Parts: C-alpha cells; structure tokens; sequence
C-alpha cells in the first residue's frame, strides 16, 4: 500500500501520496489529481520507489 | 507452418502501472522441426534479449511455440513498427510480420452519463449507462467505480463506427435498486489515448 | 472447393412485408468443372422450385455458383431445416450443410429509452439512446422513427452477452439540439421473435 | 400507398386502412393498432391486395 505522486508541471511543482490497493489504483487516483489541477504530461512508475511522475 | 502477431491490450498500453506485450505466435509446429529462432526488431534496431520469452505447447500433431516482446507505451503510442522474425529448419527464407498502432488523427471521445429509466426502477436491479462516442482510435477502455471502489458487475460493447468517421461504445453497469435509490456516486472511468492524461472519468448520482 | 450456407436477416424474417432468404454459396469453383447441381430440401422433403435461383460470378481463377431459397416466415421461425446440397463432377460424393435458428427459450426483450446527458446539451448535435436488454436469442433488429417518418442517422451496437444468459444491445440516434428541444417525439422501434407481435415501440420526448 | 389490415382475432373482428410508403411502414403502423388493442397473432400480406392479416 501507499503510493506517492510527483508533479514537475508547468507552473506547479510537488509531491502527494495515497493509501490505495493494487498500483493501478494508484494511477486512476492521481492521474485523476492531475486532471483536477490543470497537469498534463507523460506519466511513470518505479516499484522499487513505488512512486508515480508527470512531467508536463 | 505460419506466424502470427498480436498487438498489446489497449488497456496495457494507456495506464502507465502495466505491460504493453506484442505477441508472436507460430503454429503448425510439427515434431521433427520446432527449433523457431526468435527476431525482433523495435522500429528497424534488433531489441535481443528486450525481455522476449519463449516455450512449448504440444498438441492437435502440430507444436505453438511462443513468444512475447515487452513494449514501450509511449512507442507503441507513439506509431512505432514491432517486428517478429521466425526462423527455422523446415522454411525456406526467414518469414517477418509488423504490426503498428492504427493510424490517424485522433479524435478526444466525449464521456456522458445517463441514469436508468424511469420506467426500469419498478425493478430490482436497475442500470447505469456510461456514454463515450466520437472517438478514434477505436483501442480504448472502461471501468466502472463507486467510492473509491471498482465495481464489477458491468458490461461493455465494443467500439462501433459512427457516421462522422468517429467511433461509439456504450457501457452498463447495473445495481440492486437500493445503493442507486441510497444516493450512491457512480463513476464510470473512460481511458483513452485522446484524452487529457490518457484519463477522465465522469460521475453519476441520484 | 466447398460450399457455404446462410441464414436470412433477422429483419427479413420478423416483418411479414419482407423475404427470408437462405443463402447457398459454392466455391473454388474452376474452369473446366462448374456444373454444381442444387438440392435444397426443407425439413426433409425437396423444395423444387421453391423460389431456387442460381448464377456465374467469375474471379480469381475459380467460378462461385450462388443459389438462394426463399424460406417460410414461420417456418424458420419454427426452427425448421434448411438443406444445401451440392453435386457436381469434379466431386467424389454430395456434400450436404445444413442450418437452424437458434436454439433456446426465447426471452422477451425489454425496451427502456434514455433522452442526452444534461452535459452533451451545450452541443450541437444529441443523442437519444435505445437500451433493448434481456432477451435471447441474439437475432433481433431496431430501428428510429420521429412523426412517423423514420429518422436515418442512428447506429446499434450489436447483441453482447450479458451475465445472465440474456443478450443486450444499445443503439444510438442522433440529432441537431434543436429539434430535441424543438420537444419532438423520437421512436425507438425494436423488433423480435420474443414480442408480442414481433414488435412494439416505445416513445422517447422532453 | 394504401395499405388495410384485417384484425380476425379473440373478440375483435375488424378492418382498418393507412396512408403509408412502403408496405414494411404500413407493417409498423397496424402491427403498433394491433398492439394498443391487444390483438397478437401471425400475420400475413398479399401485394395483389395490399392487405395485411391478424389471426388470433
């Protein structure tokens, strides 16, 4: 469990986390995050982290 | 004998945590003759050990031997050529199939909801509609959700071709009339490569 | 070279006004050997001239010999036999499909109307959608209508499985906002074995 | 143009006629009269009278 998000968007740096299950339920968590906050980018993982990136 | 290849789940290419694989598959295998040397080759460059996984299948009188390229999601998003070289005693010449994703100008697929009918409460279970038309490419891919929690019971028509060029599917989720009465949010997430962020999802309450 | 058999279309065998047809196409046919002789026996006994009509198409390098029998409304409908049977000398012995309806209790579909989402209104263009949901067998057919004339620009997805042996399709017409709330009355006519009269029609306004 | 049906059923023995295009929109405009009344049945046509036939 618990995943975290970093944001290097457009005018908006940052970093947040979510108690969730699979990592997949992870993604459509943040990237829903991301939708509400006007990020667009390309997205990546790293199990070995366990962490999410979007870089606008 | 003949090869065959296998682009990867439109679902494993648009969300980021999975495994986009392009499958290369070899049938009428035959037992005399089943060493079927594995080529694959990422836009021109040979990709060796880019995972590529093989192993045997006996059955009909005939081999299936197998294997299976991890793909890059923004290649494959991006238009890039996957190619399967099989090789082996009982041919001639090396046989070569390619594979790409489907091409044209996307067009962003719009998400509407609709609630059941009027006329479909008096029953027990009742049906939430997710709309998504206008779209192409016609890869795409829902889920349904409730709080924070996936539901399961639902279903999805394929994509169908639409009179503008654009593409249309239609998905039902279905409930015991109560959680829809309850007051419970629906959500039915819609994942595409047109949209912002390979993602939207629309919601849907009483 | 073989033969091919085929079944009317749902609609051609639903509206009485229409024909059902059952479909013989042979293949492969050659050049120096195209004399392919036609039995069809319905149920058992032999249709002569039952309507039994035939005709040369020629391509690729093979001829394709196609005989088409007008079938009985309510005997498919009855699930009676069609028979092909095709002879012809550059064959050892008569080759013989055959062909039925579907095979099930039929289920009654119901019939339920969803007007556009609140949110595809600030568009142009609407859509009014159809739901047609449990019923079997899959073979059925929908069409739209507004003041008894039939709209044109609509789609429907094909029959789905749905988890409870029943079937379900969604079909989907479109128009200009204006007449949606002009407040014109579409009709989402669907039509099928299961109904009472093969048919029914249910309304859909603002 | 023209069509009329013939409705020979349960307790509903009748004749009614329509303005229609096709003979298949005359099928949906009487197969519809026959459904608001109750009548279900086979039915038939016959284009040498432009008739239709509901048989209870």
């Amino acid at each position: 469990t618990t995943y975290k998000l970093v944001i290097n968007g457009k005018t908006l740096k940052g970093e947040t986390t979510t108690e969730a299950v699979d990592a997949a339920t992870a993604e459509k968590v943040f990237k829903q995050y991301a939708n509400d906050n006007g990020v667009d980018g390309e997205w990546t993982y790293d199990d070995a982290t366990k962490t999410f990136t979007v870089t606008e | 004998p003949s090869v065959f290849l296998f682009p990867p789940k439109p679902k494993d290419t648009l969300m980021i945590s999975r495994t986009p694989e392009v499958t290369c598959v070899v049938v009428d295998v035959s037992h005399e003759d089943p060493q079927v040397k594995f080529n694959w080759y990422v836009d021109g460059v040979q990709v060796h050990n880019a995972k590529t996984k093989p192993r045997e299948q006996q059955y009909n009188s005939t081999y299936r031997v197998v294997s299976v390229l991890t793909v890059l999601h923004q290649n494959w998003l991006d238009g890039k050529e996957y190619k399967c070289k099989v090789s082996n005693k009982a041919l001639p010449a090396p046989i070569e199939k390619t594979i790409s994703k489907a091409k044209g100008q996307p067009r962003e697929p719009q998400v509407y909801t609709l609630p059941p009918s009027r006329e479909e409460m008096t029953k027990n279970q009742v049906s939430l509609t997710c709309l998504v038309k206008g779209f192409y490419p016609s890869d795409i891919a829902v889920e349904w959700e409730s709080n924070g929690q996936p539901e399961n019971n639902y279903k999805t028509t394929p994509p169908v071709l639409d009179s503008d060029g654009s593409f249309f599917l239609y998905s039902k989720l279905t409930v015991d009339k109560s959680r829809w009465q309850q007051g419970n949010v629906f959500s039915c997430s819609v994942m595409h490569e047109a949209l912002h962020n390979h993602y939207t999802q629309k919601s849907l309450s009483l």
